Parts: C-alpha cells; structure tokens; sequence
C-alpha cells in the first residue's frame, strides 16, 4: 500500500498501480457480474476482505471541485455517451446500481469514465436507497417497488450537475429535497402522474403547488432541454431509457462528442 | 496494555480488549479533508466530555494514549449492551427489570443534564451493561453542551428510530426533550422487545410517530408551524396508550405519556420522571446483581 | 460546571510561589537535559516569563483579527492553554510561536468552532509556503500540547459569570439605577486580569465579581450592601481580601520592554538554532 | 427493596441559585433576550439561558484553594 486515497463507511481504498478496497457478497457478486470497459474492472480477490481494482487517477467530483472554467460541451457529451453505455450494460445484466453520483464516477487521463462503488447495487426492494441529492421522487415518497428509473434519475441529475458544475437539487433535508424538486420541476398531478394518489406520502401528507417547468431558468440546446425533460419525466413508466437516450438527436449536434483521448490535462 | 481480543468496529473507531481488563477505542482518520485536521473531533469531544463528568452511571475514561497519526481512548470493560438484552428471546423482562433499567438511565441523564450536556445519541446498544448490571451511558461522540443561545448544531444526530419530532422537524435550538423522547422509545422497546417506530425513511418515521401517537394539534404544540421543516399531516386518531402496552399499569401509562408529549417544553425531564409514582410503587427495582445476563 | 471540574482540581494554585517554583523547575529540567546531551546561552526563568508574556500578547493580537470572528470563549481557552503549557515547560525547548498557534487551533477544535485548516491559516501574515509550514508544525505539536495539558481540555472563562452577575445586579439591586454602565469599564479591567496569572489562582466567578466591583468603585458607586445582604463574617472578609489581591496583581503587572524582548528573542533563536 | 427519590446534592461553593421553575416570578427573565418562537418549538426557553448564567455566576464564588 502507498496511501489511502479516501475513507468510506463500509470500505476504505488504498493506492498500491492498483486500488485495494477493504470492506460483502452482494457487492463482489455485482461487481463481478458486470465486467465492462465503462465499469470498474476487478483484477483479483484477496483476503477483513480486500478487492483489487484497476487504479484510476481521479474521480469526477474531485475534478469539478478543483477546476474553474466550466466543462466544454464535447467532453460532457462524451462522458454522457460512456455513462449511458455503462448503465445500459448494467440494465442488460439485470443490475440496478442505485448509487450513481459524481463521486462514484472515476475519470482517468485517457478520458474514460469507469463507474464503481457496487455496495448499493442489487440483482433485479429496499425502500431507502440512493443519496438524497440524486434520489428519485418515487423512493422519496415511500414507493416499495422501483426499477431502472431510479438510475435514470441519477443520470439526469448528473447531467444537470455537468451543465452547471453545481448540484441540481442539493436538498438540506428530505422534506427540503422534495420541496426543491417540486419547486424546480413543478408539483406532480394525477393527470400527469398516474397512480399519484396511491403513493404513501401523498395519502398522509400535503405539499404546496408550484408552476410547471421552472428548471429552464436554471440553465443547453433545445434538444438538450427535450432530453433533460426526458430525464425529469415524473412518471416512472414514461421516463426515457439509456438505450433511447443514446438514440436521441442531442448526441448529434454541432459540438460533436470529442474522443476520450483529447482531454485537457489536470494535476494528478 | 496487552491487546488480546477484537470487540467490533464502527464508523467512528475500532474497539478491542486489553489486559484490569479494559477496552481501547482507537480512532481512524476521517475523510481526505478530515485527515488534515489532526486528532479526530469526535475523539476530542468525547475526551473532554468524559474528563469533565463523573457518575456511577456514566462510562469511565481511564487513559488517552496515542501517537502523531491519531488518538486512542481507554475505558472500563463493559460486558454487554442493552440491545443484546432486548433482542435475546431467552431473557424474560419482568416489570422490575424495566423499572431498574429506566431508573439507571434516568439517573445518568439527570446527572448529565444537570451539567448542561445533551447526549443526543440515545439508543439501546449505547447503554452498556457491566458484569454487575450497572447500566452506563456511552458513545459521547455526539454529546454537546446546551443552554447558551450561541452554538447551534445539526438536528440530524440521533438515529431515525429514536429521533424526537422536534429534531425530525429540523430544529436549530433544542433542550433536554431530544433526550427524553429517545428514553421513551427505549422504554417502549423494553415493553415490546421490538423497535417502537422502526421507520426506514425520516418522512416514514414521522408517519409512524403520528399514526401511533396521533397527529399533534396547536393545543399540544403552540409553535409547531414555526419550525422550518414543518410538514402538514392528516389527523390520525392515534392508538390509545393502554392498547399498545396492555401489560403496563396506570402509572407506567402516565410515565409513557409524559415522556411522549409533542410539546418539548411540557415534556417531562429526568428529575420529574424520577419523581413519578411509578418508581416508588411496588415492586422495587431489581438490584444490579439480579439483572438478566446472556 | 466549575465546582466539580478538572480546572478547579488541578489548574488553580494557592499563590504565585507555586507558579514560580514550577517554572524554575521546568527551566532547571531543560538545563539538565541540555548539559547531559553534550552555559551562557540559557535564559533565566524571569526572561522566560517575559517572553511568554510577549507571545501571549501576540496570541491575543492573532485572535483579535481572526476570520471568521473568534468568540471570546475561544481566545480565553487559547490563553489558558498557553499558560498551562508554559507553566510546566520551557520556551527553550518548544518555540512560543508554534505553541501559541497550536493552542489557538486546539481551542478552535475544543470550543466547537468549526474552521478548516486552510481557513485557519488564511489569517496568518505569512507566505503560502509559510502557511503550509506552519500547518505542519501545528499538526506535529497538537498532540504534544494535548499530552502536556493532562487531557484536561475544558476551560471555564469569567465572561458567563460576568453576564450572570450583571443580570443579578439588574434584578435584585434596585439601588443601582443601571448596571449596564458598569459593564464596559469592567470589561477593560477583565482584560487586565487576562494579562496577569490570576487565571491560575482564582475562580472565574471571583474574577468577574472583582472586575464589576472595581468598575463600581472607579465610578464612585459603592455596593457593599449587595455582598452583605443580596448575596447574604468570614466569607465576606475572604471575598474582600481576594478582591484586594486581584487589584494588587493588576497594579503590579508590568508590560514588556521592546529592547528587552528583542534581546530575549535573539537569545531564544540562538538556543533553538543550537539545539 | 423499594425506591424513593433523593435529590442529588453537590456543593456549588457559592450562593444559592433559585430553582428553575420560578425564575420568571422574580422578573429574572425580564433582563434576558426573549426566546424566539423557533426556539420555543424545539423546547428552548430563555429560562435555560438565564439559569445557566446565574448558575455559572454563583459557582465557586466562595472557594479557597
Ligand atoms: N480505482 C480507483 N481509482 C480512483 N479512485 C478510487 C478508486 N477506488 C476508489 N477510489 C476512491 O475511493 C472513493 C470510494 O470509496 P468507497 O470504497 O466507495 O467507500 P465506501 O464504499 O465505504 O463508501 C471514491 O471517492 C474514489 O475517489
Ligand atoms: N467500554 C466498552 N467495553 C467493551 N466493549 C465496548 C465498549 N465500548 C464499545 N464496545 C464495543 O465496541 C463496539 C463499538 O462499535 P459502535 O460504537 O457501535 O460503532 P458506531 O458508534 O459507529 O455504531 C460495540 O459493538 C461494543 O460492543
Ligand atoms: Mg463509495
Ligand atoms: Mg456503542
């Protein structure tokens, strides 16, 4: 071991170049089942239990914290392409990650985004998952069942963070998070959201009404707005998927996705 | 101090036995930004708090040796926790046992609150039982002093199961009530052997609280709306207290109701709780040597 | 509370003789250690006291312009830590500058004044290299200060007792028309008590009462009736004698001399460079 | 073995401070900052601040090392 890169609640990672994460069966099985170029590649398993991974130089959140100019649209689009490929590979393997955030996203010098942190991933459930700043409204309102829409929301929020280098909904509290989502997007309705009244939170609580589609003032192309609204579709069954998002016309625009190799360098 | 056994690991630190038999809690460094801070703030807080405290029902800090990297604390060996007693189905909890546990907890909190200090982390596994059945509070990482209208700390301190509605509604400033509610929850657990309000989400926790004890009104909470995280609720009738705890007597029902008022100011304190008729009523609380042992 | 606290049990002394003998013991111990390691370069204990007073004033100035604003409790705790550390240690071993910096850092940590290390050193009038070097020395010496304080990290200051006595005078003393006009001057007197070693000899309640009564006497207002009746014969005499000793200590204190502190600083740098 | 409450007693080495329940009766709370309704919601009253100030004012006032 060389140095502890960061500390975690249920696992701590050291640099050695490889990464040695000390922690169980759920995480290792999920990480093994999803080998991919855009997914953290486990090299071997050693014994406390340790997992050896291919070392990446940086993560997305650290890069955002220590850089002043905004992201250029081309590398945003390239990172979205890589993220969508990864989440679609996870979906094909019947894997729900539920822990998609900029901290988990790892970016190397070669411009390759390689997701990890499979502690919260499961085979498809658990009522309370996903961080508050990226959790979907369905799990916020106590939905006992959920699907790929929970990862789709996290991807959309990560896109919103990419656009402005600031979290879209950094709610101080769960009630504050719900209020922020309702204010920025507009409160849902039964006509907009079928099965609204069935949600446990609405049955036992009351919220405030807000005008619809207030997120546009915060920010992106018109096709970018269409794809963003595809991320912020309230209805879980209507929300777009990664496969269709890859097919969207926003990925073919004037700032075409630059290749991963042409990435401006940053301190290591 | 010859390390001889491993006693578990948490998020704050790692604890292990040593030869009188003691337990060392060695603190691991925090995050990357927290590694540059030096000695962990939780460890320093606990050091000062247990250095200024002395009571038979408060855990005793003995030594705080360490090195440059981090710090390590030493405490008396604490045989078991209260959560082990509760979760063990082979242990029958007679009303005298509940009375004795509540008495020890309330006396410890009385001494703690007299010195203007809030535990803010009350829950059964934090109450440690020794080989002589002397319950002692522990895990003073979140313990902070109260009384001065100058320092306000995060409301998200207690775990979701034992969090008072004043904390759940996002209160900057609070008093002893945030402890008392937790005590009541512990009491409820001792009466049911299962968590009283085992909510998964904090909003679900609020729904469980209001479904069990009824939605509060402006009569029982004069300034409930004033809180910033206040959320409106539907008026649940609330299960009557005697239905939830059938075997508990009238005095125990009054004690539970007092511990479970929605108004933190009107919620009974440790001194008031010890002065209720329940503790002086027959039967007498069990001694330390007669408490159940796994 | 103070009446059962580590400060009362360990860090309050009978008189200045104990303080002088402890400081002389520390100086002699360092001299013996140096002579065993392998004569005119060692400074006398009074010179050590002069340097300690000068760098305590420097720590006061540091905490005065600190950003974010330092609560008075934090600076009081820092000064108490400085006095406690240098009561049993020698300036010839550990440099006063880094020790006062680590005292301020530990006071910030203990008093729940959350400031990050880069934020903590952004108030330093040094180069960025100087700031990061100061950071490493502070991190090195924090545990040393912790160990030298006997892990007694809670310090009771006279500001809260001063507020309490002001409130009590407001409510239970109709004779005094307005105690508020007696605050500011007392505050100034409190500052003087900070400079001397009265923090190591008398409890904060006595210090606050002495400051209030000195402010009252300076304005000509006499309130012996407050002590006699409102506060309800040996006890009153002892309190009066304690106040007299406080005023004598305040009068007797002498500020540092510029040429003297310059010479002492040069000598101290010589000792630290040599070993 | 029954139980009957004994008020725990520790010497403050100073003048007696009034009991918490009755500070407002003598007008002690008149000379403090009134607690805002947000603090009252969480169970914080100016009585606590006044009592803490008075308790720390009279603590150790009569002590001789
Ligand atoms: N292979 C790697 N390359 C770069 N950074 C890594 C790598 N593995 C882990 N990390 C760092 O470690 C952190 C993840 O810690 P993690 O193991 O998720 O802790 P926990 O699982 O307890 O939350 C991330 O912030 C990331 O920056
Ligand atoms: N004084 C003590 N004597 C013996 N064992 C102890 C003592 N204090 C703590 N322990 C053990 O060490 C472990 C500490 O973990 P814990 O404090 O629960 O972590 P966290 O606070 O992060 O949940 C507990 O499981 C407990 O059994
Ligand atoms: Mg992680
Ligand atoms: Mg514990």
């Amino acid at each position: 071991c060389l140095n502890r890169i960061e500390e975690g609640t249920y696992g701590v990672v050291y640099r050695a170049i490889v990464a040695l994460k000390r922690l169980s069966l759920r995480e290792i099985n999920t990480i093994l089942k999803a080998q991919h170029p855009n997914i953290v590649t486990v090299r071997e398993i050693v014994v406390k239990i340790y997992i050896v991974m291919n070392y990446v130089e940086h993560d997305l959140k650290s890069l955002m914290e220590t850089m002043k100019q905004p992201f250029l649209p081309g590398e945003v689009k390239t990172l979205m392409i890589q993220l969508l490929r990864g989440v679609k590979h996870l979906h094909d393997n019947w894997i729900l990650h539920r822990d998609l955030k900029t901290s988990n996203l790892l970016l190397s010098h070669a411009g390759i985004l390689k997701v990890g942190d499979f502690g919260l991933a499961r085979e498809y459930y658990t009522p309370v998952v996903v961080t508050l700043w990226y959790r979907a409204p369905e799990l916020l309102l106590g939905a006992k069942e959920y699907s790929t829409a929970v990862d789709m929301w996290s991807v959309g929020c990560i896109f919103g963070e990419l656009l402005t280098q600031k979290p879209l909904f950094p709610g101080k509290s769960e009630i504050d998070q719900i209020n922020k989502v309702f204010k920025d997007l507009g409160t849902p309705s039964e006509k907009i959201w079928p099965g609204y009244s069935e949600l446990p939170a609405v049955k036992k609580m009351t919220f405030s009404e807000h005008p619809y589609n207030n997120l546009r003032k915060r920010f992106l192309s018109d096709q970018g707005f269409d794809l963003m609204n595809k991320f912020l579709t309230y209805f879980p069954g209507r929300r777009i998927s990664a496969e269709d998002g890859l097919k969207h016309e926003y990925f073919r625009e004037t700032p075409l996705p630059i290749d991963p190799s042409m990435f401006p360098t940053w301190p290591a | 101090y010859e390390k001889l056994d491993f006693l578990g690991e948490g998020q704050f630190a790692t604890v292990y036995k040593a030869r009188q038999i003691v337990a060392i809690k060695k603190i691991k460094l925090g995050h990357r930004s927290e590694a540059k801070d030096g000695i962990n703030r939780t460890a320093l807080r606990e050091i000062k708090l247990l250095q200024e405290l002395s009571h038979p029902n408060i855990i005793g800090l003995l030594d705080a040796f360490g090195h440059k990297s981090n710090i390590s604390l030493v405490f008396d060996f604490m045989e078991t926790d209260l959560e082990v007693i509760i979760k063990d189905n082979s242990l029958v909890l007679t009303p005298s046992h509940i009375k004795a546990y509540m008495l020890m907890t309330l006396q410890g909190l009385e001494y703690l609150h007299q010195h203007w200090i809030l535990h803010r982390d009350l829950k059964p596994n934090n109450l440690l039982l020794d080989e002589n059945g002397v319950l002692k509070l522990a895990d003073f990482g979140l313990a902070k002093s109260f009384g001065s209208p100058n320092r306000a700390y995060t409301h998200q301190v207690v775990t979701r199961w034992y969090r008072a509605p004043e904390l759940l509604f996002g209160a900057r400033m609070y008093g002893v009530g945030v402890d008392m509610w937790a005590v009541g929850c512990i009491l409820a657990e001792l009466l049911l052997r299962v968590p009283f309000l085992p909510g998964d989400s904090d909003l679900d926790q609020l729904t469980r609280i209001f479904e069990t004890l009824g939605t509060p009104t402006e009569e029982q909470w004069p300034d409930m709306c004033s809180l910033p995280d206040y959320v409106t609720f539907k008026s649940f009738p609330g299960i009557p207290l005697h239905h939830i705890f059938s075997a508990a007597g009238d005095d125990l029902l009054d004690l539970i109701q007092g511990l479970f008022l929605f108004n933190p100011c009107a919620r009974i304190t440790a001194t008031q709780a010890l002065k209720m008729k329940y503790f002086s009523n027959r039967p007498g609380p069990t001694p330390g040597c007669q408490l159940p042992r796994p | 509370m103070y009446h059962n606290s580590s400060q009362k049990r360990h860090w309050t002394f009978s008189s200045e003789e104990q303080l002088a003998r402890l400081r002389a013991d520390a100086n002699r111990k360092f001299r013996c250690k140096a002579v065993a390691n392998g004569d005119p370069v060692f400074l006398e204990p009074h010179e050590e006291m002069t340097l300690c007073k000068y760098y305590e004033k420097r720590l006061l100035e540091f905490c005065s312009v600190f950003k974010p604003a330092m609560p008075r409790s934090v600076v009081g705790t820092a000064c108490m830590y400085f006095k406690r550390f240098y009561l049993n240690n020698s300036v010839m071993e550990y440099h006063p500058r880094i020790i006062m910096l680590t005292c301020a850092f530990l006071a910030c940590k203990v008093d729940e004044f959350n400031v990050s290390s880069p934020q903590f050193v952004g108030n330093l009038r040094e180069s960025p290299l100087g700031q990061e070097k100061a950071l490493e020395q502070i991190l090195e010496y924090e545990l040393l200060l912790i160990q030298q304080l006997n892990f007694h990290l809670i310090v009771h200051n006279p500001y809260r007792p001063f507020e309490g006595f002001l409130i009590d005078l407001k409510t239970r003393y109709p004779i005094l028309e307005n105690p508020e006009i007696l605050r500011k001057t007392a505050d100034d007197f409190l500052n003087r008590i900070a400079l001397t070693d009265a923090y190591l000899l008398y409890t904060p309640s006595q210090i606050a009462l002495t400051a209030i009564l000195s402010s009252a006497s300076r304005a000509g207002i006499t309130m012996e009736s407050y002590l006699s009746e409102s506060l309800m014969r040996t006890c009153l005499s002892q309190l009066l004698d304690i106040m007299k000793s406080m005023r004598n200590l305040v009068k007797k204190y002498e500020p540092p001399r510029s040429e003297e502190v310059a010479v002492l600083k040069q000598k101290l740098e010589r000792c630290h460079s040599a070993e | 073995a029954l139980y009957e409450y004994q008020p725990l007693q520790i010497e403050t080495y100073g003048p007696h401070v009034p009991e918490l329940e009755m500070l407002g009766r003598l007008g002690y709370l008149n000379h403090v900052r009134a607690a805002s309704p947000q603090d009252l919601a969480g169970g914080y009253t100016s009585s606590l601040a006044c009592h803490r100030a008075l308790q720390d004012a009279f603590s150790g006032l009569f002590w001789q090392p």
